[PDB]
């Protein structure tokens, strides 16, 4: 649960 | 090249900080599509937990077009996780005959839509009669919710039993176990992707399970990400992996029950940070195990596993595995 980097 | 990945993603969330404010950066995740268009103003929102849909404007110039834009292409967004970006604000072309929302929403008359006039439609229904309005303490936002049918995550689930099913035949892998993983890892989003680099339904990591699973096939190197952004190739390289913990990995666990904790776990985790909770020797890890009942089992991992998400994964899945058990 919301990237990436 | 993930450097390279690692610098846009830097420079999105920034371009979005920038617009909205630093409080207000929402970005896509295993279980929310989040697509920004219009240079960063516009964003569209699909929460699969939840089942609603959030299209958010923040352009001081005509907010209603800016909504209706983003409402009509989310709706009759074609199901095509391989092509679009949701770390750019490029606005890819993905209209579609057969929606990926297409039963899992319905307008204001209680139909499905999959064209273009009903969709919009539906579009001045929310701005005349459910646009609401907030601030960011400096500029106001302008948003229209949606709320999903219901049923929304069977009607997803339905699209991949197909796959589920070939998978279990092939591997040897139960099709409760399957669903209950990737219902709990992505809620059934394609477009799923983690910030540890999960990709797809069944939220692989490329680099980690996804390799081994390449192992046990007899490939080298990696899976790709457009290989894990179709599903039926997510699915099969995620059963392979749960296939691969039970016989290989976990395979010293005797009791079936316990090794199953030990796999949900550790599919979640990796195979040693499950075995470590009992020893730092993988062997004596395993005795260990295998000198408990498995609701002992159960109990030791989902209190005293290092990782928070792991415990409540255990948990989690668990649970849902019940559900889909019966059939
Ligand atoms: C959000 O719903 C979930 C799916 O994502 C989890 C989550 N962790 C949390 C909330 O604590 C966070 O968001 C992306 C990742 O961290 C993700 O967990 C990762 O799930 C996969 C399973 O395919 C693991 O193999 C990853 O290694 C795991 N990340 C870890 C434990 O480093």
């Amino acid at each position: 649960a919301x990237k990436x980097x | 090249d993930t450097n390279g990945f690692d610098i846009l993603m830097g420079q999105f969330a920034h371009n979005i900080e920038n617009i909205w404010g630093f409080k207000e950066v929402v970005i896509a995740g295993p279980k929310d599509y989040v697509k920004y268009t219009d240079q960063y103003q516009t964003r569209s929102h699909i929460n699969f937990d939840d089942g609603t849909i959030t299209i958010e404007t923040i352009a001081g110039t005509e907010p209603a077009a800016h909504l209706r834009r983003a409402i009509i292409k989310t709706l009759l967004m074609g199901d095509d996780p391989s092509s679009v970006d949701l770390y750019s604000d490029v606005d890819d072309i993905t209209i579609s005959k057969e929606p990926f929302l297409y039963g899992q929403v319905v307008d204001n008359t209680g139909q499905p839509i999959r064209w273009e006039g009903r969709a919009s439609n539906f579009a001045d229904y929310l701005l005349k009669n459910r646009l609401k309005s907030r601030s960011n303490g400096l500029r106001i936002i302008y948003s229209v919710t949606i709320n999903m049918v219901p049923n929304h995550l069977d009607k997803r689930a339905h699209k991949y039993l197909g796959m589920v099913r070939q998978a279990s035949r092939k591997y040897g892998v139960d099709e409760s176990l399957i669903l209950a993983i990737m219902q709990t890892q992505s809620s059934f989003n394609p477009y799923a992707v983690s910030r540890s680099d999960a990709l797809g339904l069944m939220q692989v990591v490329q680099h980690t399970a996804g390799k081994d699973v390449f192992r046990s096939q007899g490939k080298s190197g990696t899976p790709s990400r457009s290989f894990l952004f179709d599903p039926a190739s997510n699915i099969d390289t995620g059963t392979a992996y749960l296939a691969m913990l039970n016989n290989v990995y976990l395979g010293g666990i005797d009791n079936p029950t316990s090794r199953r904790y030990a796999v949900i776990t550790a599919y979640n985790g990796g195979a040693g940070s499950v075995l470590r909770v009992f020893s730092n020797d993988k062997i004596q890890a395993a005795n260990i195990i295998n000198t408990m009942t498995p609701g002992d089992v159960y109990q030791t991992l989902t209190t005293r596993h290092p990782s928070a998400e792991s415990r409540r994964y255990l948990y989690k899945v668990n649970t849902a595995q019940k559900s889909y058990r019966r059939r």
